[PDB]
């Protein structure tokens, strides 16, 4: 572990035998703890392991806002196009204009987002599109592609709900200039919303603020490498995603009710009504039923309302 | 998206202008326009570093201050001489729209207490015509007079999709009370700081809220119950904060339940004891909501600036809004029995009282049908 | 003198010392032998930092000379300059001279004429601001048809220098010339086509009846020159500016004259390759070249269609300006008329067929990184792909 | 290759002049026409050093500028006087044409707003359209009983002149009004000269392309038609926020629709390995929009800053959009034409410049052939 480290640091840019004195085995860690130190600086200060995983999280958990709101808004029209349709030099245009157009412009390592458009669904066109990073030999070591799929896992459940109260949102102006929808309208805001909020600041957030003080008092990369799998493995069972596939259907009723009011009848606003009302009861049957996964319902209802 | 905003009236450029100064200072932009060296998402409201505005005797105090490089009492007054440079200003406005990308909103700082009063009635109205998709939020302020402040009424009721109340009573009790000032030149510090802190999520990019219409959608459930208030405690955890937002004095207003509330944290709170206030603001029950659609309470975080402790605003709508057009109404009648067609005060009079109605059935377990 | 004259042997490098260090020696040698002869001038751990004193210290030298007098440096500037048509005013007027004459067939065409004219180019030109030595080199050679396809510029370069080019940049730069010179010609011919359509309307603007055939005569030309006008900057841009920033890096800095060697022979690794003149692209550039066809064949086309409409019009201005018999020529002007949906079937068919072979060609580029960045060029506002 | 411009009216007189000044201060060239002592291909512009100028009140303001050793108001009026001295004139050009080597085009800086310049002009144009056939013609003309010599000047620009840009003194007041704060000509004739001067500049430093004017002209105008084209200057940092704030309405010197050909010139020492970068990324977010018929695209090329004098940029594009300012133009002549030998020039005018404002809208369409 000495000179491998001396090594991703190179390319890029005396000891006595005793016997019962360890004059030896001391040298060795005045060196180790050495060969340690410059890597890891130089991972922090020039490309900035922690000023490296900070830029992952921007794009990945989506944590930079001002990239996003501009991007699907230009790459729109060229993502409901259905799949095997759309050239990938038209995307990858969109997104290079994305960034710098941005306030992620004051990112060094900007220029390693790629995109990568996976064949199965979370199991076409919107549904099929996620980032990939592409990252050098010594780094590879903790962030490789076993632990970067998870990354890519828990980035399309928050793509999907970042989309659809993203439109739904956008009928919210086209209404206002038959008129029970808007009653409605506020069930499944107020249940989108009500997710995201629970998704972004009490779940990942909080492991990610455990990560970084909880690489700070690190002592060897085999460590690391489990203080970083201990922080994917608990944001993919915090999240609904480790089954729970009411989730999944439940969403369909919410983006498909954008698009009738989007064809601008009376007795099918009230079809989604019972419809959805009815899924989401039977998300806090199953959320309720355990040993937070608990907090969860005090975050999707606060009146006492669906008390049934 | 960028948002080009207004201002109208001495009220809309003293606030306005007040306005930017805190803007200017919270970024790395002196007073001559240009960056000062000494992340902050910066181009919702400037333009590479110009501010969008488009202002409308005030004009030159503001030309003689050391920002000159940044840039009568009838309402039908208002509403006539604006229909005199109808091309005139809406010049101006068209070719700072198609300059934009994309834009977004319009914020219109009015007051509607004299010409700013029969000027953005006008506006608020051509707006509607020509751009149809474009939100129209506006931070107007609250003081014959009874017959100019309903009349803006009618249109702030039926064409701004958005608004937000700041009545001077209410502001000049603080500034009694908690800041001793017995002036206008003291009470719009107050303004300038609820102003500013409204739209810290725009500028300072986070989790969510990056668009105007993400702050919007939120509370205004129905097109018309679209008032909402402010509350601002800074004049320590958050449940300290959060608690200090609910009581009664430090609301800028002077049954009846909550309807949508986001919570700004400006502070540097770690964000782990975030759920377990609102936890807690649960169980002592210190606001309640309707009782017939799902109500929740959402908190937002965001980032101080650097170049410039925990502070804290709060968006509510709130059904007690209802009170303060009763004032309006009330001595309407009573300069109606008092002293071509009359009929517009009559017409916007029926339209008040449907609104009126509608909040008092927002506290009903029926509100629906 | 780059090329050949200085080859590493493999055998008789002593063990103690790295393949790579052998090539630093071998490009440091170089490096002050051609600076002598051809230039024309004249002046362990500590061994491995003797091989990089001595290089980035005579290479950083070679260029000074190279650019300041023209010298191993200032040769490789003005080898870009005429050999890679880096100077494009002296080219300009050099192809405005060799008109006249490569038109002729290649048997009636000898060496010895050629020379005046290369030298009144350069005397015209902002070329004569120049070093005497490296003009002393540069000349005319002549492939071994028509003047189009013999002609071509050698650079020839002997002694202390030629250990640098060796035989084989001189062998590359000759097969990479070509591929510049035509698509140079391509580009002034559709730049007279262009200049041809704004004193032609000029002129037939009174015959109503012939513009709706000269009006697609316009669009193929605008269609065409796109495709010509957008291929140069891909080659400026994508090819010289950007594959000579990755030598004029590697050499400021390198040294022993075997760092600037094989900084030097990677660069025409690279342009051979962003270029289509590789082995495994064949498909490609034949592909190109039916292109580069279709735009002699309109050129041939219009011409034919643009005389015919001035003899008509010459005729119909004197049949009316002596008289001022009627019925003769109503017979001649109707049979006019008659022919004129003749020429659009050709253009008709001369337009449907070019765009089916640059379909075509955007399918072959999809293969060998570098030259996504041209379909983009092409493909900008998808004018193709539907 | 030599390129002769032509100095009418008093605004074109003053614009050249200034464009003298500025030329002569980028070149090492001081005010008595003698080189400085202190690569730029110098010879299209200037004889050897003297300019190719022909001047046609002001001559004496000139005359008594440090810089004299470097040499009614009806349509009408103009076009006659101009056909009394048409020998006059015709020998000095002539002359100064046959003493050059090898004649290119004939630069035209005039007002057409109204005076004498805009009927000599048209003469001009008309008998050099007459005698060389075979010489490109560009017009730097300036925009402004106006109406009927504006409408005139168009008539005679779209047929002759192979060439064509555009220059609104209202849009540069609003320039000047807003991010100079005037508020006259000998201010905005800056502005103007700054961006005749970076107009040519690929011309007079030799680059990879662009190295004569019919490479500059075939590029962008695609029919003999479409040959009106509009500037746009954002100097008043990477090429992607140069071009990002040149495709900006705010710095374009003009008052569905989409583009015909857009040419950035970048005179900086960036860095030339992200331009792709920039055209991928500007294509990415749909910054602009192309015709729809035919294949439209952007071209990009680059230079260096006058040594003897940070990063600049311009942009010569042709939009459709250009047209509605004719529009203006002709609904206003019709307004004269309702409210007061033969009269039937300006008739014919009026129905060339209907075909062109025709011909304009028509080219925006997905079937704009035929
Ligand atoms: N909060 C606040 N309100 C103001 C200020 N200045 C004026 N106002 C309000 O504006 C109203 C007067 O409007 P006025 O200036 O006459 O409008 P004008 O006729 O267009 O000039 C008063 O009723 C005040 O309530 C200020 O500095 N702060
Ligand atoms: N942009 C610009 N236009 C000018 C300038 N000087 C004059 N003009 C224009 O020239 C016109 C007057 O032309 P005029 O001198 O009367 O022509 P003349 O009768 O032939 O001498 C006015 O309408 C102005 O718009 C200038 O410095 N800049």
């Amino acid at each position: 572990s000495t000179g491998k480290y001396l090594n991703v640091v190179r390319e890029c840019g005396e000891i006595i035998y005793t016997l019962k004195e360890r004059a030896y085995v001391e040298q060795i860690e005045k060196a180790f703890n050495y060969a340690s130190k410059v890597l890891l600086d130089f991972l922090m200060e020039e490309k900035e392991l922690v000023a490296h995983l900070r830029s992952i999280k921007r794009y990945f958990l989506m944590d930079q806002g001002d990239f996003f709101v501009h991007f699907m808004d230009l790459a729109e029209e060229e993502l409901r196009k259905p799949v095997e349709d759309i050239t990938p030099p038209r995307l990858e245009a969109l997104l290079e204009l994305a960034l710098r157009m941005s306030t992620a412009n004051t990112d060094p390592f900007k220029d390693d987002l790629k995109i990568d458009l996976m064949p199965h669904d979370l199991i076409s066109g919107l549904e099929a599109f996620s980032f990939d990073y592409i990252v050098k030999w010594p780094l590879s070591l903790i962030i490789n592609r076993k632990a970067l799929t998870r990354y890519q896992m828990l980035f399309r459940h928050m793509f999907y709900c970042k989309h659809v109260e993203r439109q739904l949102c956008s009928v919210w102006i086209s209404n206002k200039t038959f008129a029970g929808a808007f009653t409605l309208r506020q069930r499944m805001l107020n249940f989108v919303q009500n997710i995201q909020y629970y998704m972004m600041f009490e779940v990942m957030e909080p492991t990610w603020h455990i990560l970084e003080k909880n690489l700070k008092s690190a002592s060897n990369i085999d460590d690391v490498l489990g203080h970083h799998t201990g922080f994917l493995d608990t944001c993919l069972k915090d999240c609904m995603l480790t089954l729970l596939k009411v989730f999944s259907k439940l969403m369909s009723v919410c983006v498909m009710f954008t698009n009738c009011m989007q064809k601008f009848f009376e007795a099918t606003i009230n079809k989604f009504d019972k419809n959805f009302s009815a899924h989401l009861l039977d998300l806090l049957a199953r959320l309720s039923i355990y040993s937070g996964m608990a907090s969860v319902i005090s975050r999707l209802d606060f009146n006492g309302f669906y008390t049934e | 998206r960028e948002i080009i905003t207004l201002q109208l009236g001495q009220c809309g450029n003293q606030i306005g202008f007040e306005f930017w100064k805190q803007l200017c200072a919270e970024h790395g932009i002196s007073p001559e326009g240009i960056v000062e060296e000494f992340t902050d998402r910066k181009d919702v409201f400037f333009y590479q570093y110009i501010p969008r505005a488009v202002l409308l005797r005030v004009i030159h105090s503001i030309l003689n201050s050391p920002y000159a490089k940044l840039y009568g009492n009838n309402w039908a007054s208002g509403f006539s001489q604006g229909e005199k440079i109808h091309e005139d200003i809406f010049d101006i406005i068209d070719r700072e729209a198609d300059g934009s990308d994309s834009l977004e909103g319009f914020v219109l700082c009015h007051s509607i207490a004299g010409t700013g009063s029969g000027l953005g009635s006008y506006l608020l109205e051509r707006l509607n015509d020509r751009y149809p998709k474009k939100l129209v939020q506006t931070y107007s302020v609250f003081p014959v007079q009874p017959y100019n402040s309903l009349l803006t009424l009618k249109r702030l009721t039926q064409n701004a999709d958005c608004l937000v109340v700041l009545d001077n009573t209410a502001l000049n009790r603080i500034a009694t009370d908690r800041l001793h000032i017995q002036s206008f030149s003291q009470i719009n510090q107050l303004v300038s700081t609820i102003m500013s802190a409204s739209t810290t999520t725009l500028r300072y990019p986070g989790y969510m809220n990056n668009d105007l219409i993400g702050l919007i959608a939120s509370l205004i459930p129905t097109p018309r119950l679209h008032f909402l208030m402010t509350g601002y405690t800074p004049l320590t955890t958050v449940l300290d904060v959060m608690r200090r937002l609910l009581q009664p004095k430090n609301v800028m207003v002077s049954n009846h339940c909550y309807i949508a509330i986001l919570n700004i944290i400006q502070g540097e709170v770690d964000p782990t004891q975030v759920h377990k206030s609102l936890q807690r603001i649960r169980e002592r029950k210190l606001a309640n909501f309707i009782p017939w659609g799902p109500a929740s309470i959402q908190v937002a975080l965001s980032r101080k600036s650097p170049y410039l402790r925990v502070s804290g605003l709060m968006m509510a709508n709130h059904t007690s809004i209802s009170s303060l057009f009763e004032r309006t109404c009330r001595q309407y009648d009573k300069l109606r029995k008092r002293e071509d067609n009359f009929d517009e005060m009559d017409t916007s009079r029926e339209i008040v009282q449907q609104l009126i109605d509608e909040y008092h059935a927002a506290t009903r377990p029926d509100y629906i049908s | 003198l780059w090329h050949d004259k200085y080859t590493l042997r493999k055998s008789m490098i002593p063990s103690f010392m790295t393949m790579d260090q052998s090539r630093k020696v071998l490009l440091i040698g170089k490096s002050i032998n051609f600076l002598h002869q051809v230039c024309h001038d004249q002046t362990e751990n500590a061994f491995q930092g003797k091989i990089d004193a001595a290089y980035f210290e005579t290479s950083k030298y070679l260029l000074d000379v190279l650019n300041k007098k023209y010298s191993l440096l200032d040769h490789m500037q003005a080898m870009r300059r005429y050999l890679l048509l880096g100077q494009g005013d002296f080219i300009r007027h050099l192809m405005d001279l060799l008109k006249p004459e490569l038109v002729r067939p290649a048997t009636t065409l000898y060496q010895h004429n050629l020379t005046g004219i290369l030298e009144t180019a350069v005397r015209a030109t902002n070329a004569q601001f120049d070093s005497p030595e490296i003009l002393r080199r540069l000349d005319v050679r002549l492939l071994e048809d028509t003047g189009w396809d013999v002609f071509s510029l050698d650079y020839h370069v002997d002694g202390p220098i030629a250990t640098v080019f060796t035989r084989e940049c001189m062998s590359h730069y000759l097969r990479v010339f070509n591929f510049l010179w035509r698509a140079k010609r391509m580009e002034y011919i559709l730049t007279d086509i262009r200049k041809g359509h704004m004193c032609n309307a000029k002129l037939l603007r009174n015959m109503p009846e012939f513009s709706g055939v000269l009006h697609q005569c316009h669009i193929l030309a605008s269609e065409m020159v796109h495709f010509i006008h957008q291929m140069q900057y891909y080659i400026t841009f994508e090819v010289l500016e950007c594959s000579w920033d990755e030598l004029w890096n590697k050499v400021q800095q390198a040294q022993d004259l075997d760092h600037i060697i094989a900084a030097h022979e990677v660069f025409l690794d690279t342009i051979i390759s962003r270029c289509l003149l590789d082995s495994d692209s064949r498909a490609l550039l034949n592909q190109l070249r039916a292109v580069f066809d279709q735009i002699i064949e309109l050129q041939n086309a219009q011409d034919a269609i643009y005389r015919a409409a001035l003899e008509e019009l010459q005729r119909r201005l004197q049949f009316e300006e002596k008289k001022k018999e009627e019925e003769e020529e109503n017979k001649r002007i109707g049979e006019f008329k008659e022919s004129i949906p003749k020429m659009c079937s050709q253009l008709r068919i001369l337009t449907h067929f070019y765009q089916g072979i640059v379909q075509q060609f955007l399918v072959l580029l999809t293969t060998d990184e570098s030259l996504r960045f041209l379909s983009f060029r092409l493909d900008f506002n998808e004018h193709y792909k539907a």
